[PDB]
DNA sequence: TCGGATGTATATATCTGACACGTGCCTGGAGACTAGGGAGTAATCCCCTTGGGCGGTTAAACGCGGGGGACAGCGCGTACGTGCGTTTAAGCGGTGCTAGAGCTGTCTACGACCAATTGAGCGGCCTCGGCACCGGGATTCT
DNA sequence: AGAATCCCGGTGCCGAGGCCGCTCAATTGGTCGTAGACAGCTCTAGCACCGCTTAAACGCACGTACGCGCTGTCCCCCGCGTTTAACCGCCCAAGGGGATTACTCCCTAGTCTCCAGGCACGTGTCAGATATATACATCCGA
């Protein structure tokens, strides 16, 4: 907790100079067990005044829970939903009169964006705190426009991956967290590496997973390729050439003359490399999910998952599965549910309070729902799964920092068992192209880390 | 780079209703109307010169293009005004 | 040029358009003048009706609805613009043989 | 067995939309067999126009249907469209 | 309210407005499926699909208001598919 | 006396006039009609004798087309008789003057 | 001159018979006499304009065919 | 001096079509394949109508085509009735059509 | 007139059928009408693209726009066959 | 259900006047060179159509009275169809006879082409108020 | 009497109007060659008067069957309320597409030179018209 005591030493300092800061603390530690600490440091004597917290739907819940467990009594309230939010607005506390009962205002990015009018009226907010800074990495996003209408006399940004894509996301954030850094001229950084470290030493504060305490044994991220099977090769060529919509149209049970999905070959070849059923399910209606239930073994990457999982049940340590889409997680669930495994799943389609209890059950150690399906953006940010021990990323791309945030989900203060990561992939395929692109993006990331 | 009839329609409107203004959608509607009418009259004049054997489009067959393209009471005024201009153009 | 004629439209641009579209081989001198006068006349008769329809609605700026109403009231213009649909102009209100 | 969640696009034109169109036409009562008749005359009209607007596009070597092809296709059928 | 009184409310409400009466996304999806049988792998400008909807809705509104003259001619108030066919028979479609 | 029932001599007329191709109006009154009509636009006119023929044969093909769809309006209304209502309906959903 | 009455009732009945009609009401004749005059007025007003453009004093047979083609009515058989 | 028609294998006058395309100045220049293409299309349409008319004349047990047969052939067929939708063949007549008691 | 050529085509499809003096007038009018429809559609096609030449692609698009579906499908093949024989042979 | 009034449908003829070839010049073909440039086929930067998501929250879908509109049947009587005996007037043929439409010859004016100006318009800077746009109450309503 | 509604104070904000630096369009002047208008003549083209025949229009009487109104039944469409899922949506990503400019060639427009077509006019040879005749088929009323 020492680091977290240096985390509260530096946000009490920021409060002093009248500065704004980007808490880029390492993901998987501190942050919130450090945000509420600063918030009690001021709620004591300094009160709360207009205090507003905005965060992703999944975290809002975890935050309320943490408040209920770390702080003895912080008047707080979760302003979630619409129309039902109108009643709690006043059964909250006086309109603008801020007393020892004025409850902490916790909202979401949608609510904040859709009805800023309501909160626009409130006094200069003592401290607006935005949980996931990456949300504002675009300088034309409508949330940013609506976020300026608020009269804010102080700002704060929490994150763990400040830059992911390029430097312009650093540029857009700065202007926001600190408009004293307007610099709306492409920036002057572009030797210079040191010059950038002069501007950024004052605010950015990052730690590291190694820190000092052993706690979490080192993790291992390892890539285990698979060999594309014959049928997938047949599908791939019939696309590299053409007439796939027709050779497969030979069946085409539904949507006769199914639209040639000949767009962005990369994508219609990645979907193949994920599982060929995705293509077959559309060209031919096939109301029936693969009835043989061993046609799933035609996918090479599926067969490597299966064997991995049989060897990881040999020990039973709970696994984690990630994917880019939700059709593919669905195929997986079908497959395993036929064998009989009990699965829990939280994608974006599932509701909020529904997914919160699923975790509260998955977190129940006695219950044997070991498997846990989870889509990237779905619930790869803000969820503690110390119960699980192994993360399998079926597929992820276009932004490497997307994946990391997931791995940490399992690997976070309190995870005693050492963590592995199994980035599956298919050798000599479109997947490797993406893998190399990701490596390129990381290359940039490591030049950024050398900067650090 | 893109030429239209915006200036001239605006000046005509200020000449008719000194205080009314016009939005952009209505301005586009009015531009399209003028283009449509120009194309109609010009194509009819060309074809009508082609019926006779003449390679020249004079003013007196802008007359009859107008009398074929415009209906009744609308043409009898337009024709008149046309003659007006031409007289004031030449005996100037 | 087109100040000697009392017109408000460009005779020179009209002549450029007429000679560009290759409607004939030779274009006379009174042809752009005649065609430019009969266009400002039609513009002036549509705009007056549209402004009148604007005045009734207690408005000071014409909108597409006003052009629609002005065209659909008058008989001559409705006969000329019989197959045109003024993008977003509504319809002429009408009820038949019932309360 | 699950998975299949598809419907003829023709239906996306819903009964309330057809009633709104009829109400703007002046109609007071509507039989229940109107909807499948309107939904069939609309498709005929629409595929007469798209067929010409795509022919006007194939000539120009383009791959994008522009708002001007559609205007020319509509003018070919006796109906003029002002304002784009 | 009694049957037939909030209908005239709708005739009055919808003849004053100017906005579009078909939802945009299903109409776009329809116009895309009925062009797959002329030219595969085709894209539309966003203003090309707004121009198709303006013309289609105008066509249907214009057809509904003489389909209603045929129903009144036969001494009814309810439009039936027989009226649409008479209206299109004489217009030439 | 031997009479025919009403509407049997009318059906043999329909068959008779739908096989022939002749021109069913008297030629002199039609010419006087068109000269009276043209007497407004220009006075003291002359008519090439093949122009009145073109006019007559353009004018009957129009009336024959109008009658065969004022007869679709009558059958839509559960009748076999045509009244002016049918002509007005037909001309109004053709746009002939609307 | 009452030259519109020179379109007699038998001739109108003949035209209706070629059109397929079985019974005629007694008021059809004055309606037909009026809707023929409008058609002739439109066509003749265009034909005479074509004539006066040519500086001729004789309505000829193309003036009529051109006037007809202009109003949607193409006619074959007269040049 | 072989004519253009023989080179194209047609019966219509490719050269006379090219002259008709020039005169009237539909544009400035005219390619070398435009009149050949246009003449081939005109011959095709002519043979279509003439074949249907000849069939209609045999059906009426004749051996000489008259306007009635052209009317019958045009207004029986689908595409031709669409194309010649609003044309009046003179000295032809409407086809038989009795509906209901009428 | 096209009468000569029209007669030739007849003697190809019905070697024993003749034609009345008035029917040949009809056929002449039909050919003259179709030619002018196609030549004006080609003119518009060239002007919409700002090209000064009417090649055999303007004629093909004019045929697709003017003739009804099954008729246009066969007219196109006839014409392309003629142009191929013209250039190659 | 027959027997009768006619109505169309087959078969004799003549009889045109037309459709078919064969001439005659005379204007348009095709053939050969030359010129200019108008496409044709490249190379580059981009604004731009094309997938996922993901919320969410209007709008759509479903169900339930219950009346009011469609449709069938029945009666009456009025206007239109059929056939017959007058009454016009269109349509065959003969006279002319002017008022045009068509072609050619001749000169003066008028429009295309081309050089050198310069002030019109178009694309892109700002700035403020007439559109909207919200509650909040007096008035109709069936 | 619970339901329907306008007008009048309160609301922002972004699109319409101004300014602009400009550069390429439209003006003035000057030549040339050939379209105008025009005058003269000729031969079609149009119109009009007359007498005769006969076919069509016109009037009239009956009678009937079709239009129109009234009444009853039942069924299906409308209005309202609840719950589900979809369009107007915030974000994500690569891309292909689309209007740009490039030397380069070859492909049309010319100016001409003659063989070739075609169009017009002068003749016969009908073949589909028409009239008389003969069955073979159909409305009609009882
Ligand atoms: N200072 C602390 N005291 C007690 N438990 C702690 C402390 N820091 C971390 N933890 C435990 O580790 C978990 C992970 O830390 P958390 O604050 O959720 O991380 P993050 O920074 O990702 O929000 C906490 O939920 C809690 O159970
Ligand atoms: F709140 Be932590 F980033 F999971």
């Amino acid at each position: 907790k020492s680091y977290q005591l240096k985390g509260v030493k530096w946000l009490i300092s920021l409060w002093q100079n009248g500065l704004n800061g980007i808490l880029a603390d390492q993901m998987g530690l501190g942050k919130t067990i450090q945000t509420i600490g600063f918030l009690s440091h001021l709620k004591g004597n300094g009160l709360d005044g207009p205090y507003l917290v905005i965060a992703p739907l999944s975290t809002l819940s975890n935050w309320f829970n943490e408040i209920a467990r770390f702080t003895p009594s912080i008047n707080a309230i979760i302003y979630h939903g619409d129309k039902n939010q109108r009643d709690e607005l006043r059964r909250k506390h006086m309109p603008k009169t801020v007393g020892p009962k004025f409850p902490i205002v916790i909202t979401s990015y949608e609510v904040a964006m859709n009805d800023a009018k309501r909160i626009l009226r409130h006094y200069p907010w003592k401290y607006v705190v935005i949980d996931e800074g990456h949300r504002l990495k675009n300088h034309k996003c409508k949330l940013l426009r609506e976020l300026k209408h608020l009269k804010m006399d102080n700002k704060l940004l929490l994150t763990g991956t400040p830059l992911q894509n390029n430097l312009s996301e650093l540029w857009s954030l700065l202007n926001f967290i600190l408009p004293d850094i307007f610099t709306s001229h492409d920036e002057f950084e572009s030797q210079v590496v040191s010059k950038l470290h002069g501007i950024l030493r004052p605010f950015i504060l990052r730690r590291m997973k190694c820190d000092v305490e052993l706690s979490l044994p080192r993790k291992k991220e390892i890539i285990m390729y698979a060999t594309m099977t014959d049928h997938q090769k047949k599908f791939q060529e019939h696309l590299v050439n053409n007439t796939l919509e027709a050779h497969l149209g030979e069946n085409a049970i539904r949507g006769q003359g199914w639209k040639g999905k000949l767009n962005n070959l990369v994508i219609q070849l990645r979907k193949n490399c994920n599982h060929p059923d995705l293509l077959q399910g559309q060209i031919d209606g096939s109301y029936l999910y693969p009835p043989v239930e061993e046609i799933v073994g035609q996918c090479g990457k599926f067969r490597l998952l299966e064997r991995l999982l049989v060897r990881l049940f040999a020990n039973n340590h709970k696994v984690l599965i990630f994917s880019q889409w939700t059709k593919l997680l669905d195929i997986m669930d079908y497959y395993f549910s036929e064998k009989g495994f009990e699965v829990c799943r939280i994608d974006g389609s599932v509701k909020l309070d529904e997914r919160r209890r699923q975790i509260k059950d998955f977190s129940d150690e006695k219950s044997s729902c070991s498997i846990f399906l989870l889509s990237t953006r779905a619930g790869g940010l803000g969820i503690n799964l110390t119960a699980a021990d192994t993360c399998i990323l079926y597929d992820s791309d276009w932004n490497p920092q997307m994946d990391l945030q997931a791995m940490d989900r399992c690997h976070r203060i309190g995870q005693t068992k050492p963590v592995h990561v199994y980035r599956l992939s298919t050798a000599q395929s479109i997947e490797t192209r993406v893998l190399k692109r990701a490596y390129s993006k990381l290359k940039l990331e490591h030049v950024v880390i050398g900067q650090g | 780079s893109v030429e239209t009839y915006k200036i001239y329609i605006f000046k005509v409107l200020k000449q008719v209703h000194p205080d009314i203004g016009i939005s952009s959608k209505a301005m586009g509607i009015m531009n399209s109307f003028i283009n449509d009418i120009f194309e109609k009259l010009a194509s009819e004049s060309s074809k009508l010169a082609r019926y006779n054997k003449k390679p020249t489009i004079t003013s007196r067959e802008i007359q009859t293009a107008v009398r074929l393209v415009l209906p009744g009471e609308l043409a009898k005024h337009a024709v008149s005004e046309g003659t007006k201009a031409v007289t004031k153009f030449t005996s100037s | 040029r087109s100040s000697k004629a009392g017109l408000q439209f460009p005779v020179g641009r009209i002549a450029r358009f007429l000679k560009a579209g290759k409607y004939a081989e030779r274009v006379g001198a009174g042809a752009p003048v005649y065609l430019a006068a009969v266009l400002e006349y039609l513009a002036a008769e549509v705009l007056e009706l549209a402004g009148n329809a604007a005045r009734d609605n207690k408005k000071t700026r014409i909108v597409p609805r006003h052009i629609q109403l002005a065209v659909r009231n008058d008989e001559e213009l409705s006969k000329l613009l019989g197959d045109v649909t003024i993008a977003n102009g509504g319809v002429m209100p009408n009820i038949h043989n019932l309360l | 067995r699950h998975r299949k969640v598809l419907r003829d696009n023709i239906q996306g034109i819903t009964k309330p939309a057809i009633r709104r169109l009829a109400r703007r036409g002046g109609v007071k009562r509507i039989s229940g067999l109107i909807y499948e008749e309107t939904r069939g005359v609309l498709k005929i009209f629409l595929e007469n126009v798209i067929r010409d607007a795509v022919t006007y596009t194939e000539h120009a070597r383009r791959k994008t249907v522009t708002a001007m092809d559609v205007v020319y296709a509509l003018k070919r059928q006796g109906r003029t469209l002002y304002g784009f | 309210f009694r049957p037939g009184t909030v209908a005239l409310r709708e005739i009055r409400k919808y003849q004053k407005s100017t906005e579009l009466l078909i939802r945009k996304l299903p109409f776009q999806r329809l116009v895309r499926e009925i062009a797959q049988d002329f030219k595969t792998d085709l894209r539309f400008q966003s203003s090309a699909v707004a121009a198709l909807q303006e013309a289609a809705e105008a066509y249907l509104v214009g057809l509904f208001e003489d389909t209603n003259l045929c129903a009144i001619h036969a001494k009814r108030v309810t439009i039936m598919p027989k009226d649409i066919q008479l209206a299109r028979r004489i217009r030439g479609e």
